[PDB]
């Protein structure tokens, strides 16, 4: 999310047994860094290998 | 002064499409919506008066709509003879203060130009003047690249271009350039080269002619 | 800095944006030197046809009043983010009690 130009990155890593669908579980995220970019982000894409 | 604010200053519409020009006038004229029809080299003519009636000679394809400050000149089925400049004006009282204007262009395919290099006469060298003649006709679009080569050396100064409007018969363009030379600058050179760059072929039109003939 | 930055006749070298369709976020600059429209009337760039253009220069004059003198303002942008703070003030660190 981007609030007043201050971008927040919340990271969480946990193993799960998933095949196809969405895991209907529960997990709590933790902040990692803080990026005061001060720019406007309206659209995005997804980088894949 | 009454400033006639127009939306677009230069448009382009080919044959088969509809061009809509909405002139947001700063004055409230009501039903006094008027337009112009300016032919190149001829007198201007009235196109639409009172926003609902056409002039004698205007075809049925030229319609109009809107009143007051909001009006749009609805023009459908644009042909090659529809080259005219449109001004937002009024026919109520004086003065007639106009705006910038919108130029119409008919889109088509590109064409290869014709280059003909002609040397000046010998009687012009008696007074002390010279002019290199290189013509470019039947090309599209108007943004052409003409280079001057004086004995292999590229020359950029002393070039006086002359451009015209769109043709009414086959919608072609024409542009000329006169190289201003004196008596001493003409006798020290023999071979001239006028080249034209087009997009219809990979081989450009290169013409050369010797002064001694 | 009316004797160094300002020029006689008006320092018209620098420009600034006056009007915009939306408000700007903090820590954001607008280096776009293009001219945009103001209202519903299309003017398309250059000055004319009754638009409120945002093109405006600085009226720096050394022989004028203090209201138009150039001021060298350095904005000390101090903030408190979620990062661990390191830039503290000039305070002597004592022991732990």
């Amino acid at each position: 999310k981007n609030i007043d130009g201050y971008f927040k990155i919340y990271s969480k890593h946990t193993p799960i047994n998933l095949v196809r669908d969405l895991p209907q579980g529960f997990s709590a995220l933790e902040p990692l860094v803080d990026l005061p970019i001060g720019i406007n982000i309206t659209r995005f894409q997804t980088l894949l290998a | 002064d009454i400033v006639m604010t127009q939306s677009h200053k230069f448009m382009s519409t080919s044959v088969g499409h509809r061009v809509s020009i909405t002139c947001k006038a700063s004055q409230d004229v009501g039903n006094d919506v008027a337009w112009y029809q300016q032919k190149p080299g001829q007198s201007p003519k009235l196109l639409i008066y009172w926003a609902s009636t056409r002039h004698t000679g205007v075809p049925d394809r030229f319609t109009g709509s809107g009143s007051g400050t909001d009006f749009t000149l609805t023009i459908s089925n644009v042909q090659s003879e529809d080259l005219a400049d449109y001004f937002c004006q009024q026919y109520n009282r004086y003065p007639y203060t106009f705006g910038g204007g919108t130029k119409l262009e008919i889109k088509r395919a590109d064409a290869a130009p014709t280059v003909s290099i002609f040397p000046p006469s010998s009687e012009q060298l008696t007074s002390g003047g010279a002019s290199v003649v290189c013509f470019l006709n039947n090309f599209y679009p108007k943004d052409i690249n003409v280079k001057w080569k004086i004995d292999g050396s590229e020359r950029q100064n002393g070039v006086l271009n002359s451009w015209t409007d769109q043709d009414s018969k086959d919608s072609t363009y024409s542009m000329s350039s006169t190289l201003t030379l004196t008596k001493d600058e003409y006798e020290r050179h023999n071979s001239y080269t006028c080249e034209a760059t087009h997009k219809t072929s990979t081989s450009p039109i290169v013409k050369s002619f010797n002064r001694n003939e | 800095s009316n004797n160094l930055d300002s020029k006689v006749g008006g320092n018209y070298n620098y420009l600034y944006r006056l009007f915009r369709k939306s408000n700007l976020k903090p820590f954001e600059r607008d280096i776009s030197t293009e001219i945009y429209q103001a209202g519903s009337t299309p003017c398309n760039g250059v000055e004319g046809f009754n638009c409120y253009f945002p093109l405006q220069s600085y009226g720096f004059q050394p022989t004028n009043g203090v209201g138009y003198q150039p001021y060298r303002v350095v904005v000390l942008s101090f903030e408190l983010l979620h990062a661990p703070a390191t830039v503290c003030g000039p305070k002597k660190s004592t022991n732990l009690v």
